[PDB]
């Protein structure tokens, strides 16, 4: 942004520069290891206290985290729900063969509320950071199998400034800005099991 | 030369010295390009590599090994390093 | 029974979703105003002469 | 963030530094040990006082904590519920063999309201820190078995500052910030039982 | 009790967030889940002996 | 060398001097790498280790022992330490 | 002369030295105008081109190759460059 003034004239040369530079890193880990003991032809349990839960039909379960209780009266049937966050592990239909081969349906889920529940919240819309998987696997007694995996990556790499000068290698940042970001992620769900004599 | 991360999908049980350990994956490469590391932690650090004489078969989707004498018994992590690139790990139990 | 109780294959399927976007902008403009005897000329980009 | 001023000039060198350092630890334990005496073909009890409870179908129970009573009128059927918190232990279908082999379904649950109930609270959404498990186990008279276990871990490890200088080992903190956090957790549910002659 | 677009999938994997929606209505309540981030659904995975 | 926490899933009853005590778990290692500790508190502190002569069998998923003479009668906690790493405990009743 | 981006739709499995690698696409050109590059990264950088003697057939919708000796084993990306223009890539597993 250059201008010319034909009526005045500055004295000498002034440069008035200003520099800015920033660097950052982060690293988040979160690990869960859950055991459940169960039987071959195990059925689900129907207690539910009248509320609806996504793990009602599971033969076995383990949870750790929180739980939202929702009681909304309606003329088409009341909305009475339970939403669980934290860690949820559900096991469905765990048949075992005389060899020791285990067949099983596993869900597994890690989630958190995106923003805290503050007693002024309404149950009409909730945001819930979430990661989930579900499938059926078969393995023999003592083996280890990966049910699901997910690898991610991003990059943004912006740049701005003077035409043809901000794009020069190295000295380009003397004529504008520059910014770059990179992200990585990994999610692994691993299953093993043994027969308990 | 190796850009894709190898994926470990299944390992067998047992792993006592003299037993056969089978690993199944996707981009597992060659026995002349890669190596198997056992006894590592969650991040792949530490651990000892299998000798090249322990390899019975090595396809890009299956590795068959003979467990030598002197591996650390107990639970640990197993990785495959293909062309210097580390795979996703699996937990293995050395007897 | 022997046919309905056989082992069926187990598979692992991998899906890769990839997305790349690129941008490029280029602006350039002169905006002056000249005053000589009697005349007053202004040239801009929004309005012309 | 550096600047230059061609019109003035400071006298000498000034450094104006500022240091900050913090360390912290925490450790929470919480333990429950519950007994219940019961029979082999024991059935549930249906009292309920008209309210719905998640332990109505249990052959035996033990509770300690609190209990929310909810009375919401509705045109599709009133919502009349009870939510128990603290410790809840439910036992379902406790058959015993002449050997002394005990088969049993156990739930077990520890939970607390996330924020205190204050008589201005509404029953439409409640937050309820929660941990739970359920499964069926079988063991002989006098043995001990783990029904469920859960091990966790986190880490955050942020870092920020001057490019390439804040990342140097040791002296990196002289050019910016640094922060690290770590968490561990363990949850164990263990069952034993004896025959009472 | 909620409606999700991946209910009929044989296998799934997700990573991102999830919107929970509870709207009472006289024609039937709107109880939904909307997932964002990454959603991968697999339907009807037959494998031949080849 | 040992990164994974051992898990104790089941113990038998009784445990009088001369009886057989069976322990079942997941990453239990070797009899040459690990030891069983009895009489400890909730945190694994205190307690006395079984002698190596008390071991009848030791797999990675089962340990069989003979209870010696001189163990502290009453209730206590049992742990398995594999490669210096402590397992999850179970309560045992020494007769 | 070449304005349209080639599209790679399918590659076969295996790719061990001496095996046959088949590629199917849309605007794949000529063997005298284009070349196949293997061992590249997600962006097409790096990688080594197949020799012209490795080509068995080359239509505008199918390329058939013989894998030479010396390719980098493991996972990598495969591209076809037609008239200097790069295609969309596919991941290939060199044995």
């Amino acid at each position: 942004a250059a201008t010319f003034n034909p009526t005045q004239s500055f004295l000498g040369f002034n440069i008035f520069p200003t520099l800015t530079a920033l660097e950052t890193q982060g690293l988040t880990r979160r690990v869960y290891d859950g055991n459940v003991t169960m039987q071959s032809g195990q059925r689900s349990l129907s207690a539910t206290g009248g509320a609806q839960n996504a793990s009602s039909g599971a033969a076995a379960s383990v949870k750790s985290g929180g739980r939202l209780e929702i009681n909304i009266p309606s003329a088409a049937g009341n909305i009475v729900r339970q939403i669980d966050y934290g860690l949820n592990l559900d096991f469905f239909s765990p048949q075992v063969a005389p060899d020791g081969t285990i067949t099983l349906r596993i869900r597994g889920q890690v989630n958190q509320p995106a923003t805290a529940i503050t007693a002024d919240s309404l149950p009409n819309l909730i945001d819930f950071t979430n990661s989930e998987a579900q499938s059926t696997i078969t393995f023999k007694n003592g083996q280890t199998i990966l049910m699901s995996g997910l690898l991610g990556s991003t990059e943004t790499t912006n740049r701005s400034g003077v035409p043809f000068l901000s794009s020069l290698p190295g000295v380009g940042a003397a004529f504008g800005e520059k910014r770059t970001e990179k992200t990585q992620s990994q999610l692994l769900v691993i299953i093993t099991g043994t027969v308990v004599k | 030369g190796v850009t894709v991360t190898p994926v470990l999908i299944k390992v067998s049980e047992g792993a006592a010295p003299g037993d056969t350990l089978t690993i199944q994956g996707r981009y597992l490469g060659n026995a002349q390009t890669a190596r198997v590391i056992i006894g590592a932690d969650e991040n792949g650090q530490g651990g000892t590599a299998f000798p090249a004489s322990a390899v019975q078969s090595w396809s890009d989707t299956e590795i068959v090994l003979k467990v030598p004498e002197g591996m650390p018994a107990g639970g640990s992590w197993l990785f495959v390093e293909v062309g210097g690139k580390r795979s996703t790990g699996l937990r293995v139990s050395v007897r | 029974v022997p046919q309905l109780d056989q082992v069926v294959p187990q598979i692992n399927v991998q899906v890769r979703i990839q997305e790349v976007n690129e941008r490029a902008l280029q602006s350039l403009g002169l905006n002056w105003r000249a005053t000589f005897g009697g005349f007053n000329v202004a040239v801009s980009g929004g309005t012309g002469l």
